[PDB]
Formats: C-alpha cells, sequence, structure tokens
RNA sequence: GGACUCCUUAACUUAAACUGAGGAGUCAAGUAGGUACAAACCGUACAAGGAUUAAUUAUGUCCAA
RNA sequence: CUAAAGAUAGCGUGAAAGCUCAAAAA
RNA sequence: UCCCUUGUUAUUGAACAAGAUUCAGUUAGGAACGAUAGUUCACCGUCAGAUGUAAUACGUGAGCUGGGUGUCUGGAGACAGUUUGUUCCCUAUCUAC
RNA sequence: UUUUUUU
RNA sequence: UUUUUUUUUUUUUU
RNA sequence: UUUUUUUUUUUUUUU
C-alpha cells in the first residue's frame, strides 16, 4: 500500500538481480521476432458441429481482433467427397490462435463421438469380472482379498459415462461425452485402483507406469 | 466436524496477480438465492417511494436495497434517520424519518469480505472473552443484521442512538408486514402503444414459397 | 518439503497453486516426487516505512532553525557598552 | 423526493474509443499497403491507395 | 544532495511551478495545425485529438482543414483494411464527431468542386448517410456531369451504388423533412453509365491511345477495377439492359464494361486481380438468377477459361475476404431478443439458394427454417425523420431471397432505438405471430446414453453392516 | 553547574530516556487550536476586558464531524 | 526429399541397451 | 498442531510390525508415586497413567508456612447466594356562580 | 467527470 | 468450470 | 496504468 518495506527501502531489492545465467532449467527465448512482421487473414473450414457454439462464444466473448463466423448450409461405394455440395462452417481471423482453440474441437467432438480412456490392470491374481448385468462392477485387488463394489461410481456418472471389460479382465476402459466427466471418473476409479510400488499389484492409467522399488 | 470451513475460493479461480484474485460469495453457487419458477404475475420495482403527512407530522421512506452495496446504503439511512436533510435540524432530539429496507439478502460486498469478516460482541468480564461470530452464520440466520449493525455503529454514541435505531426496519423479503405504508414492489403493468412498426414485411411468390417448402419437405 | 522459496529443479515444474486452508502456491514435479516444494513457512514480515516520512528521510538534512544570535549581538545595541562605543 | 437523490442513475458519454497494440499495429500495415487482400506494392489491388491519390486529386479535366 | 520532496516540504502546496523551457506560440493556427496534420494518417485517436485541439482553440477552424480532417479520418476505416463495422459504429456515436460533421454543415455553402469525390468516398468507407450535404454533392456532380474524368465516374456510380442513392425507383430519391423536400435525383448513376459508354464509343474514331502509365491502363486513364466496379453498380440496382439510346446497334453497356474489364488480365494475373474476382462472380450469378433479356449477351463476354477459374477456386478466400468482419450491435440486440422468447431455430449468418445450387453468394442475418423467413438488420441513417431506406447491399440481396422464395423482415434501427426491453419483445413477437411454424424444426442436442435413464444414484446413503465378515468391499 | 528536539561529534554493543561538547527554537515562566488519550512537535496579526461578525493556516472535504 | 547433428546437455542399467535435448528441416 | 488419541493413500534409505521431519481443525476426551533434604541437574528403585514446556509481580502471604545460598472486627469495585407487589406503613382536598 | 498505447 | 476437494484431481485460459 | 494513505480511534471501501 503505503509501506516501504526494509529489503527495497535499505537494501533497495538488490537479490532480483543477483541471479545468475546459468544452470537455467530452460534455454532463453531467442530474440528472433523483432520488427518486420506482416500479418494476413488466416481462414479454416469447421463442420456444421460448431454452430452449437452460438453467438455467445464467436460475438459476444471480447478478444483483441475480431473474430468473424459464417455458416454455409447445403440441402442434402467410395466416399468421394469434394468442396462442394456439402454444409461447414467458416471461421476467419488475423491472430492464428484463434483458430485453435480446443473448445471449437470439443463442440464437433462431443456430439459426434465423445472421449474415452483407458486403465491397465496387473499383479498375481488381479482380476476384474462382472456381476449378473450391469450396472454392477466388482474388482478383485489380489489373492485373499475381498473384492470393490464399483456400482456407487457407476450410478453417479449414469448416462454420462459407460465402463466396459474385455474377457479377460485386465483392462477398464471409459467411454463418454464429456470430457470433464470421463476425466473425473477415471481418476476417481484409479484413486482406489492405485498399485503398489513394492507389490505391484493393482492398476495404472496407460502411458504412465509406476517405477518398482526394493528395500536396502 | 474435524477440518476447516470450505470456503468460496474452492469453487473458482485463483489469479495471484490482480486485485481481486478469487471472488466471495455469502452462499454457495447452489445456494445462491433464487426466485420460484411459477410466477403466478410479473413484479416491477420502484426503486424508493415516499409518503408526507401533515397532520400526524410522521414521514416514512420505503427502500429497494437490491444489488447496492451496504455503507453505501448505510450512509444514506444514516442521513434520513438524523434528519440533518432538512432546515429545521435539531441535534438535540430525532427529527428524521422512518425508513423501511427490503431485499437485505441481495447486498453485495467487495473484495474478500465474505470469508474474512467477524463479529464481536462482548461480555461483562468473562474468561474466554468476547463471543466471535462469522459473516456467514449472520447471513443464513437473520440477514437484516448485516445493514443493522452498519447503520448502528455509524450513528452517533449519544443516549439519542437507541431512539434513532428503533425506527429502523429491515427485510429480508420483498413485501413488508405492514398495513398503512405502500409496497416499493408492485405487479407490472401493460406495456405502452407504439404509433408505428419498426418492421417491413414483403412476402415471396407463393408458387415458389411452395416448392420450396415441398422441396424442404 | 516446505520451503522459504520456489525455485525451478526439474525440465519440466510447473508453478500451481493448492487449495489448501489458505492459498499457497507451489512446485509439482512429474519425473521427482521428492521436488514437490510447497510455500507455507516464510520469513516473518517487518514494520514498513510509512510513505509520507520519506521526504524528512533520504537526502541531506539541513538545520530546521538557523544561527542569527551569535552574529546579531553588537555593542550599539546594548545600553551598557554603548556610550564606551567611539566613531573618533 | 429530492432527498433521494443518491438513487438516481447516471451513464456518462464516452469521451474517447480504446484500442489493442495490434489492432492499432493492423491499421499502419493495412495503410502501408499490406492489406487483407494481399500486397498492393506487388500487384494492385481493389480499392489502393496510390491510384485513389491520383483520381481524386485530379478529378476535373484541363479546358 | 537534496531531494525535490525536501524542498518542497516547506512552501505553500499551491505555489505555481516555475517555467523551465519557453518558446513563441504559433501566430497561424491554420498553418500550424495543417503541417501537423502531416504526421497522423492511421491513428484515428490522433486525428480526433488534433481536431478538438483546434476547435478548442478556434470558434470557427478553417473548412479546408475541416474537410482534410475528414478524409482523413474516413480513409482509416478503408475497404482492405482489418477495421470492423462496430468500430465505425462506436466513432459515429461520438460526440467529437458530430461537433465535426456540425460545423460541416453549417458552413456547406464552403463547398468546392474538387472536394465532393473525396466526401463521396469517405462516406462510403465509414459508412455514414447524411441529408444534410449529400444533397448539395449531388448538384455539383450533376452540374460538372460533362467535366469529370471516366476513373471518376467509374468510382462515383460505384460508391452511389453501395451507398443507395439515385436509384431508378421513382419517388424513392427524396431528402429532407417530408413538409420540405429537396429535387428528386432518381436515375443519377445511369448518367454517368451512359456518359462513360458515350465517351468509350466516340474513342474508337479517334484511335489516339498515345503514352500510358502502365500495361493495365487503358487509352482513358481507366482500370479493370474500375470496370468491375461500374458493372458491379449497374448489377446492385438491376439495371442489367441498360442502353445507349445513340447506338444504332443497341449494345448492352454491362457487356461492354465485362469485356474491357477482361481483355487487359491474364489467367495468372486474375489470381492476384482481388475484387475483379468477386465482382465478376457476382455479377454473372446475379444476371444468371434474374435472368434478364440481354442474358446471352452479358455471360459471353466473360472468357470460358476465366468462368471455369472463379467457379473452381470461390470458397476459399473470395467468398471470405469480399464480407463484413466484426461484431453488429444490431444484430447482437436482436439476437438476445430471439433468445428471450425462446427462439432456438434461429440461425446467425446462414446462407440460402436455389434446389440445384452448390454454392451460396449471401448469407442472410438470422434465418429460421421452422418459419421459413429471414431477418435483415439496417443501420443505416434514414433520409429524413420517418423515411428511412434500405442500403444498395441488401437491396439486391432482398431481390435473391425473394426470388428464392423466402419472406424477408427488415428492421430499422431509427425505430428500434425508440424501444425498451418489453417493447421489443411485443414488437417482435407480433412480427413473428405472421409466420407461424410449417415446417419441423431440428435440434443439435447434446448425446448420451439414453439406455441407463432407468438408474439412480443415492448420495447421502450410509454403508451397511450386515455382518461382520465382510464379502465385498463397498466404497 | 537543565529536561526534549534539529545539525556536527566523543563514549557505548554505530545499543539505552544514559555520560559529556559546539549553536538555533520551545518548555521552564504559554492560554485557547491541530497531532485519538499527559509540558517539549506545527501554527499564531499568540490570553486588559464585553457582545449571536468578516479572514487562506497546520490542515481537511463518504458517515460519526 | 534436402539440410544438419556437441565427444555428449538432461534420464536410464550391473558392464550394456534404450529415450530425450541441442543443431537442421518445416 | 504442546506428551497420547485424527489426516484412508505416494515426503521417506515406508516389505509387515515398531519408527523419524514437516504441515493442517469447527481447539474434542486424558495423563499415578516414593527415599535422601546438596536451594536442581545427569542418574538411581515401583505402578509402566507409557521420551510428560511457558506466561500471569515466587500468579496466589489484609488464604496458610518452613532448619537462612509483626498485626488488622471488610466502608466502595469484582466474584458466589437472595429479592411478592399496581395496592394491602403514613400522606396525596376538583370545578368556581 | 478516469488516463495511456509514435509513425 | 464440475459438492472433484483432510497433503489427491479433471476441463477450459477467463 | 491511476485515483485509496499508518484510514493503525470506529463504520465503510460504496470506484
Amino acid at each position: 500500500g503505503g509501506s516501504y518495506g526494509y529489503d527495497a527501502f535499505f537494501r533497495g531489492a538488490a537479490e532480483v538481480l543477483n541471479g545468475s545465467n546459468i544452470q537455467l532449467p530452460h534455454l532463453p527465448e531467442n530474440e528472433e521476432q523483432k520488427e518486420g512482421k506482416v500479418y494476413q487473414l488466416h481462414s479454416v473450414r469447421f463442420p456444421p458441429q460448431v454452430r452449437r457454439l452460438g453467438a455467445n462464444y464467436f460475438f459476444r466473448r471480447q478478444r483483441a481482433v475480431p473474430l468473424t463466423y459464417y455458416h454455409h448450409l447445403v440441402e442434402a461405394g467410395v466416399h468421394a467427397q469434394t468442396g462442394r455440395g456439402q454444409a461447414l462452417c467458416f471461421v476467419a481471423s488475423a491472430n492464428p490462435g484463434y483458430l485453435q482453440s480446443k473448445e471449437l474441437e470439443n463442440a464437433v467432438f462431443e456430439s459426434t463421438r465423445g472421449f474415452a480412456c483407458q486403465l491397465i490392470l496387473e499383479g498375481r491374481g488381479v482380476k476384474a469380472y462382472f456381476d449378473p448385468e450391469w450396472p454392477n462392477l466388482m474388482v478383485r485387488l489380489g489373492v485373499g482379498v475381498k473384492p470393490l463394489a464399483l456400482r456407487r461410481l457407476a450410478e453417479q456418472y449414469a448416462t454420462r459415462a459407460k465402463i466396459f471389460v474385455d474377457k479377460r479382465g485386465l483392462l477398464l476402459t471409459v467411454h463418454g461425452y464429456d470430457k470433464c466427466a470421463v476425466g473425473t471418473l477415471a481418476m476417481s476409479l484409479f484413486n482406489h485402483l492405485q498399485a503398489n510400488p513394492y507389490t505391484m499389484k493393482g492398476a495404472h492409467v496407460a502411458m504412465h507406469p509406476i517405477k518398482k522399488k526394493v528395500t536396502r | 466436524s474435524q477440518s476447516y470451513p470450505k470456503g468460496s475460493f474452492h469453487e473458482g479461480h485463483i489469479n495471484p496477480f490482480a486485485d481481486v484474485q478469487w471472488i466471495s460469495r455469502p452462499f454457495m453457487k447452489r445456494n445462491m438465492p433464487r426466485d420460484h419458477h411459477p410466477l403466478a404475475k410479473q413484479h416491477t420495482s420502484l426503486k424508493a417511494v415516499t409518503m408526507l403527512d401533515e397532520e400526524s407530522g410522521n414521514h416514512w421512506h420505503v427502500l429497494d436495497g437490491k444489488g447496492r452495496s451496504v455503507g453505501g446504503l448505510a450512509a444514506q439511512v444514516v442521513r434520513l434517520l438524523q434528519g440533518k436533510h432538512r432546515v429545521d435540524f435539531t441535534p438535540r432530539t430525532a427529527a428524521g424519518d422512518s425508513v423501511i429496507v427490503v431485499n437485505a439478502i441481495h447486498l453485495k460486498m467487495a473484495g474478500h469480505t465474505w470469508d474474512t469478516k467477524v463479529y464481536k460482541f462482548d461480555r461483562k468480564t468473562h474468561p474466554a472473552g468476547p463471543k466471535i461470530i462469522t459473516a456467514k452464520t449472520i447471513m443464513a440466520r437473520n440477514p437484516a443484521m448485516i445493514l443493522n449493525l452498519a447503520v448502528k455503529r455509524m450513528l452517533p454514541p449519544n443516549r439519542l442512538r437507541p431512539i434513532m435505531y428503533r425506527k429502523l426496519f429491515v427485510y429480508a423479503g420483498a413485501l413488508h408486514p405492514h398495513w398503512q405504508v405502500p409496497q416499493v414492489i408492485v405487479p407490472a403493468k401493460t406495456p405502452a402503444e407504439v404509433s408505428f412498426l419498426p418492421f417491413s414485411v414483403e412476402r415471396a411468390d407463393p408458387v415458389q414459397a411452395a416448392a420450396r417448402i415441398a422441396a424442404l419437405g | 518439503w516446505h520451503r522459504g522459496t520456489l525455485s525451478l529443479l526439474c525440465s519440466s515444474c510447473r508453478y500451481v497453486v493448492r487449495k489448501w486452508h489458505v492459498p499457497i502456491l507451489g512446485v509439482d514435479c512429474n519425473a521427482n516426487p521428492r521436488h514437490k516444494q510447497a510455500l507455507s513457512v516464510p520469513a516473518p514480515r517487518s514494520r514498513g516505512i510509512p510513505k509520507h516520512l520519506y521526504p524528512f528521510l533520504v537526502g541531506k538534512q539541513y538545520p530546521r532553525h538557523p544561527r542569527w544570535r551569535q552574529a546579531f549581538t553588537h555593542r550599539s545595541r546594548m545600553g551598557k557598552y554603548k556610550p564606551q562605543v567611539a566613531r573618533n | 423526493l429530492i432527498a433521494l437523490k443518491w438513487f438516481r442513475r447516471k451513464r456518462p458519454p464516452m469521451r474517447l474509443p480504446k484500442y489493442s497494440p495490434l489492432s492499432l499495429s493492423l491499421s499502419i500495415q493495412a495503410i502501408r499497403g499490406h492489406g487483407r487482400w494481399g500486397s498492393e506494392r506487388e500487384f494492385p489491388r481493389g480499392w489502393d491507395q496510390l491510384h485513389l491519390k491520383d483520381i481524386l486529386g485530379s478529378p476535373l479535366r484541363s479546358e | 544532495m537534496t531531494t525535490r520532496e525536501y524542498e518542497e516540504a516547506f512552501l505553500p502546496r499551491r505555489l505555481k511551478r516555475i517555467k523551465v523551457f519557453n518558446t513563441p506560440p504559433p501566430s497561424e493556427l491554420p498553418a500550424f495545425f495543417h503541417k501537423r496534420l502531416d504526421n497522423a494518417h492511421s491513428n484515428p485517436r490522433s486525428i480526433l485529438k488534433l481536431y478538438r485541439q483546434y476547435m478548442r482553440k478556434d470558434d470557427y477552424p478553417a473548412y479546408d482543414w475541416l474537410v482534410r480532417c475528414f478524409c482523413h479520418l474516413g480513409n482509416v476505416f478503408g475497404f482492405n483494411s482489418f477495421w470492423a463495422t462496430k468500430d465505425k459504429q462506436v466513432i459515429q456515436a461520438l460526440p467529437s464527431f458530430k461537433f465535426l460533421v456540425y460545423d460541416l454543415i453549417e458552413r456547406k455553402h464552403l463547398i468546392e468542386a474538387r472536394q465532393v469525390p473525396r466526401l463521396l468516398y469517405a462516406f462510403a468507407c465509414l459508412e455514414y448517410r447524411s441529408w444534410h450535404l449529400l444533397p448539395t454533392l449531388l448538384e455539383h456532380v450533376e452540374a460538372n456531369l460533362e467535366k469529370w474524368r471516366t476513373p471518376t465516374l467509374a468510382n462515383m456510380a460505384l460508391t452511389l451504388a453501395l451507398l443507395g442513392v439515385g436509384d431508378d425507383a421513382p419517388d424513392h430519391n427524396q431528402f429532407g423533412p417530408p413538409d420540405l423536400l429537396s429535387r428528386d435525383y432518381t436515375g443519377l448513376v445511369s448518367k454517368l453509365a451512359l456518359e462513360v459508354h458515350r465517351r468509350l464509343l466516340a474513342l474508337q474514331s479517334a484511335s489516339s491511345s498515345g503514352p500510358r502509365k502502365s500495361p493495365l491502363h487503358d487509352s482513358l486513364g481507366c482500370m479493370p477495377f474500375d470496370y468491375a466496379g461500374l458493372a458491379f453498380a449497374l448489377t446492385l440496382q438491376g439495371s442489367y439492359d441498360l442502353c445507349l439510346p445513340s447506338d444504332e446497334t443497341a449494345k448492352s453497356t454491362l457487356a461492354l464494361f465485362l469485356q474491357r474489364a477482361c481483355e487487359p488480365l491474364s489467367l495468372e494475373q486474375l489470381e492476384n486481380s482481388g475484387w475483379v474476382q468477386f465482382f465478376l462472380y457476382q455479377t454473372l450469378y446475379c444476371v444468371d438468377v434474374e435472368k434478364p433479356k440481354r442474358e446471352v449477351e452479358v455471360k459471353k463476354a466473360v472468357p470460358f477459361a476465366f468462368q471455369k477459374h472463379l467457379h473452381l477456386s470461390w470458397l476459399d478466400k473470395i467468398l471470405i475476404n469480399a464480407q463484413p468482419q466484426g461484431n453488429e450491435l444490431l444484430q447482437l440486440d436482436v439476437d438476445a431478443a430471439l433468445k428471450r422468447l425462446h427462439i432456438t431455430d434461429a440461425l446467425i449468418n446462414c446462407s440460402a439458394g436455389r434446389q440445384w445450387d452448390e454454392q451460396h453468394c449471401w448469407f442472410a442475418g438470422h434465418l429460421v427454417r421452422s418459419r421459413n423467413l429471414a431477418l435483415e438488420y439496417d443501420y443505416l441513417l434514414p433520409l429524413g425523420p420517418g423515411r428511412p431506406k434500405v442500403s444498395g447491399w441488401l437491396a439486391c440481396k432482398r431481390r435473391m431471397l425473394k426470388a428464392f422464395g423466402l419472406n424477408v423482415a427488415t428492421i430499422h434501427q431509427s425505430f428500434w432505438s425508440l424501444l425498451n426491453l418489453e417493447q421489443k419483445d411485443v414488437q417482435l413477437t407480433r412480427l413473428l405471430a405472421q409466420f407461424p411454424p410449417v415446417l419441423e424444426a431440428v435440434k443439435d442436442e447434446k448425446k448420451a446414453y439414453e439406455e441407463d435413464r432407468h438408474l439412480r444414484f443415492q448420495r447421502h446413503a450410509r454403508q451397511k453392516f450386515e455382518t461382520w465378515p465382510p464379502e465385498k468391499l463397498e466404497i
């Protein structure tokens, strides 16, 4: 507010100017983007699903530069497609960054295919079987240990996401339409299905294995 | 039971690089005041209404404190209560007029005040010390108190304070239980007519319209 | 690993904020859990100097009242020593 | 009624507009002949500056 | 040393500060400001600040300086610029701009003949229309009809066609209040279009080309862009069968303009011509749609190779670089009203066309399929107090929509601005009442697993312990 | 054979309201005003006396005022 | 495809293997 | 965040059991004796109540005292008990011709 | 009764 | 942004 | 970016 600190008063805050230029995490940003840049208007043709976004995202949202939008609507072997005879949307702007937002792709994927995730199971005696029918999920965490009833999660997330298990019962697949929901569900599952670093009996998200450890 | 309460910052972004790092509300998102979906009729607020009376000499001022600041409102109220706005003001006596406040629940507070504010109540020779009550409790139990205390602490510290205080009326709700006093909020009225049409309708060929409808069908 | 400051020690560290009792910054590392840092034990703050006192703190501070009695005194200005004054 | 002057709504006028650094940067780029269509210097595009200057500076003919 | 604060701490707070630098003031305000104007050519704020300073310093600034400042402000918002229409509307909504135009109107009688083309070009650029000066400018234009050059004539015709003034419709070219109307200016652009054709016909007898500025420049100093602009201006008003009475062979003007706008160019140069592509394609599409008497003679002007090239690469850059960019206040207001009225079938910026059409050249503002209606928005200043008019761009759009068979409803800003939220909703409901739904609606909701609809989830459910030994762990 | 503060400076733990020097103000022997609450700081056209009057000062101008 | 690639900056193993970064291309 | 009881589940050279550092609450229930009198400390023996810190004028002397490295019968504050009531002691006497 | 962002 | 939230996380960069 | 400071007697931060 209106009070000088001792560091900034006496010392003058000289610490900030006492750092070394070595042992850095990342290299310095190259100062190449100097005066002499020429901007151009880029345009991209997106599927007709983005129409669900509406005007509240393309016009109401404030931005540094204008963000136009148009909808080319057309009345309705080998899939021989061309640039004519089909509907689409034109999105044009001067900033390429605005033409790469994840929301635009989500608007299409959510209403077309959705999202999915997978969990891998490992360990001796670790099996994920099925009850008579859905929704009733039970997972056995080793030999001699009682199974885990996972019906709560499925009831919570009913109609938003679904869980599938292979014949073997070593893979837990999750399929949904909601990114957030899917992720939440996956992480919820993994929270109680997490594997032990020593015995290595549990579950793990793909492309993120756990490192083994040994006692000294 | 065994952990700290869930604050308002738990349900939103944190921006240390700004004045308002996180928004604070008296209640959760899922707990905010709301209106019943079936409106039996629409209502409109009159902002403020005033009643004079020459015979009895008691004047009334009904205000609508909907989306207003507590401090400002309190400040304004103080003036009226004191009666300083009149020419014939006597500090010895209470020259003010009765004030009615509604929609107290709808008040606002800037900054991190909803989650970092408390109220102390003194105790005569108590070892525990003064009783401390959080503002969320007061909002939950009796919203009117929020304004009441601000006004009270604003009023001069004299023997007249109680008197001035008594004349103050604050309600959480829209309407008031009073009999002989107009309402700030009244049923809506029909909009006024316009002497001009801002549209230019031009129909197309019926044959082409029918052909297009058949094609679309 | 509570620390009084934060630094980027890994190749993929990210400065995040944790929803603890209070808003607290921190550093999370994926390749090494030991590098997880949480700034929650800082040094006590000092009492700052008001701004309005700045004018009378820095720079050459001249005396408030000047000295003139030593350079003002004279015999002619005193009735006890005036008669002794001689201009011839 | 005058007493309750504080409750009145007000809206001052807009003295001047506000623009972003990129918004202002694009203006000089367009003026220099680098509009959205292309490079006017490289090829004479529609609504160019040089042609407009001549035609609007010498519209009348010589007697 | 000593600090300024220290020194100041012993002096009156209201004491004035000495001046370090002093120079003589500017004796001549007009000459002082003329040199300053030379540096401001891209920043609208600089121009506005300079005008404000001059207005504060003098009550009756130089008319030439005022005209130059107005032209400078108009030039910034060019067609090739990246500025949006919202930036023009907010600029028009400023008090200083109103004061500048009022100052021009006060001494409008000091307008020179050579300053009319620049004023019209600035009007076209800023999309601002006035009934206070345009009637006077048209008088000078018509008086000096027999003295303007061909490129100026073409540019004036294009600008007036864009502004929607000078059309052939009767009793639709009058300005001023209803009780005080100015002269009728019906069929104004046709005179320029016939003058250029008459000059072209006479040029053949002389055959004296002489020196040329550039290969693309014609004998008369014309340009293919100017010829394409003339053709587009004619197409906008729909005067396809315009012909010169003096011509014994009865040759259409549009075909001649198209031929002269295409002979100089080649296939390689067409890809970089720019606006010529859009003008040619739009003119050809409109001619094909309306099928005028001169369809055969008009379609033969453009070479087949050029037509194929324009048809193939059209939906990539041509269709997107020749349309408005940015937001729109009037569009947003009606969109909010439609959303309030529970209208989820309206499509913003939607195109339409015939059944056997693979490319659309128009985009309606708010199109609804259930009711088969199109909503158009007009924001130009009306001709007078209660006599609005549709812009030239929307004039041809309405004809195309009528041909396609879609009902059109236009909303005027002058009358829409005079309403509140309640009134606007009332009027919009009344307008919609006249077009009841015909076709079924289309939804684009979220996809979900409907199969699991019968499931129920209990939150506040306590964990059961029937028996000691648990057979299964219940999370 | 003096109490606080301003500049210089001896001693001390660059400590302490200490111990002791050079030259200006105040209190001592000064009223009322400001600084939230108890001489020393700011201001004073500074208290013979009486009355229902006008002023650029330290300094203030959301409420207690 | 062309171009470029430290005697080797950060992981890893039991002596190894393996990955990534710099440079280059786009 | 104070000796024990809480934070299922990633800070650990943490296999289990038994352990070490750090942090968090809406501040919940608990923690036994003796001998020698070297003004208190390392240590010694028992029940294992299970490694058991400071401030408050030595907290506390108009409440009590002991082998040395005085007395005072409570007037006002505070604290702990208690209080019939409009009347049931007395008195309370318009207007004006 | 907020200001600034050269060409 | 979702009651996801004792030291555990997802989505979107507002 | 600025108006809002030890305003640290209380309320209030109404920008």
